[PDB]
């Protein structure tokens, strides 16, 4: 549904400005990492993401099968912002 | 103290005769700067079909044993890049024979200052003093029409001490750091366009030469560009291209990098072996490795397209190889990588950038190939040189390779243990100077060459200073293998981050004559360069000491 699409603005938020153990983005230094290493897995705690809310984790008993699909595409408009370039990779 | 033209008709009218000639120039020594020389030279010699010897001489200690042994016929001789420190006419003596002196010795020479006793009082030389340092230079100017030939009581303490009043200012000359002003190839053909030949490959002959010192400083260099450039625009193969033509095809400019191989090598190996990156980014260090491959995902450029090799790497990766860099290592301090340089295209075969070509024949000098042992070495490399001498010409090309497959390697063994040694922190920052030693390494066999720890000192002290406060501290080297702790120890000087204020000029070449006339200890100068000396494991340690003080700086 388009209503889906707000959520990723939501996400996203949640992709790079979360914080953990006193500062430093724990989800920006995993983009840094693929970043450097281009292994073009990004990595996201369960933990985490239910930490900020628990209605994304309910979507995730829900329905994991077209979510991911629209949350790796925001993962990759992060890394987009981060490092403007990877459209040659992957 | 001459025109280069009119030294040239002596060394003509001197020359030509039954039987020919008889002219022996002395090619001297390891270093490239002599071979792009002498090679113009040698051409331009064919061309008036010159008879001519030439000596490929290692030690300053070894031309004693050539000039003293054969010696008959030959009333004009030429030299380069010796004679500049110590004068041949007490080393040699001369022994006036015959004014109008029947054999002239040419010597050329990049380095400063000359032998107080070479320009004045002419004999053997001719002298090349021309034009870089003239100058005046009124130091020398007084330091012999006051010396020579120099109530009375008082005119005689008048006179002594205005004797010492010039000896003062006179010690302070002579004793001094060896820097090259300008390179011999430059003037060569500065006496060369004046004959009035234009030949392209000459004229790369003279790239090679000015490229052949830009590991170590410019100094001048900086400012040599136009004397370059104009000439590259005093000719030219064609108008336009007309792909390719398979013949001239020639040498053109292009935005040449100081990272090192980028033609012959894979790009990632490429950054990560060059000189001066491996400085800014801290490559030695696992922490920094990375900071590179995040360049590369700056770049967008796959490190598997890194890994492969420089000529199959995409086409657009090409053409935006000159933009990406602009947009990317200008964050990482790294934006001065890009110079305007020179790159001689050979066609179908590639391209050859001017610096790369330098490293190939470095690459061939070392490898490639108890006084018998050190003089058979000396003799190998000897050999080598000419092994070197003949990647130079452009009809064998075959060679040229087995330089670069070489010159690779080479880094592989220099960067690998330049790591071995920033992990064990053998930097001894002391007081006065930064000092280090080798007491342990792979393969010391890669370090007998002095060039090779020219090259490994050079991208440590680069290394170790980026800067990198404070205080840039000349670095000291050693390494032993074979031939009874021989303990070659060269001299070196510190590197400005591209802003350079000043020359700085070597001291390790006064502070070492000072030991020698001290206890000398097993110090040995029979390199022809003063900044590299031998030692003994015996007695290198009281010279370290001897060293460390009394400091001249």
């Amino acid at each position: 549904p388009n209503v889906s699409r707000t959520i990723a603005r939501e996400l996203k938020s949640f992709l790079l400005e979360y914080t953990d153990e006193t500062g430093r983005s724990v989800y920006g230094a995993r983009i840094r990492t693929l970043g450097e290493m281009n292994s073009e897995s990004l990595e996201v705690n369960y933990r985490h993401l239910a930490e900020s809310k628990a209605i994304l984790a309910l979507f995730l008993a829900k329905c994991p099968e077209e979510m991911l699909k629209i949350f790796d595409l925001v993962a990759m408009e992060a890394t987009e912002l981060h490092y403007p370039d990877y459209a040659r990779i992957h | 103290i001459s025109q280069f033209s009119e030294a040239y008709n002596k060394i003509l009218r001197n020359s030509s005769s039954a039987s020919s000639c008889q002219l022996v120039i002395f090619v001297s020594c390891l270093n490239i700067d002599a071979l792009c020389a002498t090679k113009m030279l040698s051409l331009l010699f064919k061309k008036q079909l010159v008879q001519s010897q030439i000596v490929p001489i290692f030690g300053y200690s070894e031309l004693r044993r050539h000039y003293s042994q054969l010696d008959d016929n030959i009333n004009s001789l030429l030299l380069v890049g010796f004679g500049g420190v110590i004068d041949l006419e007490a080393f040699l003596e001369i022994d006036p024979q015959e004014q109008s002196f029947r054999r002239d010795i040419y010597v050329l020479d990049a380095h400063r200052p000359w032998n107080l006793d070479n320009i004045f009082g002419s004999q053997i030389i001719q002298c090349f003093d021309d034009g870089t340092v003239d100058d005046t230079l009124g130091e020398e100017k007084e330091a012999y029409y006051k010396l020579l030939e120099l109530n009375d009581l008082s005119k005689r303490k008048q006179r002594k001490k205005q004797i010492h009043e010039y000896e003062g200012v006179l010690e302070e000359y002579y004793s001094q750091g060896t820097t090259v002003v300008n390179s011999i190839s430059a003037q060569i053909y500065s006496l060369l366009s004046a004959i009035g030949e234009t030949n392209l490959s000459n004229l790369w002959l003279n790239i090679l030469g000015t490229t052949s010192l830009d590991i170590a400083y410019a100094q001048v260099y900086n400012r040599l560009y136009p004397l370059l450039q104009d000439e590259v625009k005093r000719l030219t193969p064609s108008s336009r291209n007309s792909v390719k033509t398979p013949d001239t095809l020639t040498l053109n400019i292009q935005p040449d990098y100081y990272l090192f191989l980028l033609r012959h090598s894979s790009l990632y190996d490429s950054f990560y072996y060059s000189n001066y990156v491996n400085a800014k980014l801290s490559l030695w260090n696992e922490n920094g490795k990375k900071r590179l491959h995040k360049m590369f995902a700056r770049m967008g450029i796959p490190l598997s397209t890194a890994q492969e090799t420089w000529l199959y790497m995409d086409h657009s990766i090409k053409r935006e190889l000159g933009i990406i860099f602009d947009k990317n290592l200008d964050r990482y301090g790294l934006q001065d990588i890009i110079r305007d340089g020179f790159v001689r295209t050979l066609g179908y075969r590639g391209s050859i950038s001017a610096s790369e070509f330098v490293e190939a024949l470095t690459a061939l000098l070392e490898v490639g190939n108890s006084a018998q042992k050190l003089t058979n070495l000396r003799k190998r490399w000897v050999s080598n040189f000419w092994l070197s001498w003949d990647a130079l010409d452009d009809r064998k090309v075959e060679l040229l390779n087995r330089g670069i497959q070489l010159a690779q390697d080479l880094q592989r063994a220099i960067f690998n243990t330049g790591v071995a040694i920033l992990e064990k922190k053998l930097i001894k920052h002391l007081r006065i100077y930064r000092l280090c030693v080798l007491q342990d390494g792979p393969d010391l066999d890669l370090y007998r060459n002095p060039l090779t720890l020219l090259r490994l000192g050079n991208t440590l002290i680069e290394c170790c200073a980026e800067s990198e406060d404070k205080q840039l501290l000349p670095m000291v080297l050693a390494s032993i293998d074979e031939n009874t702790d021989t303990y070659l120890v060269a001299g070196l000087t510190p590197r400005y981050p591209r802003g350079t204020k000043k020359p700085i000029l070597n001291n390790f070449s006064m502070a070492f004559q000072q030991i020698t006339a001290e206890t000398d200890a097993k110090v040995r100068i029979d390199n022809f360069e003063s900044s590299i000396i031998e030692i003994r494991r015996e007695d290198l340690s009281p010279f370290l000491e001897k060293l460390t003080l009394s400091g001249l700086l």
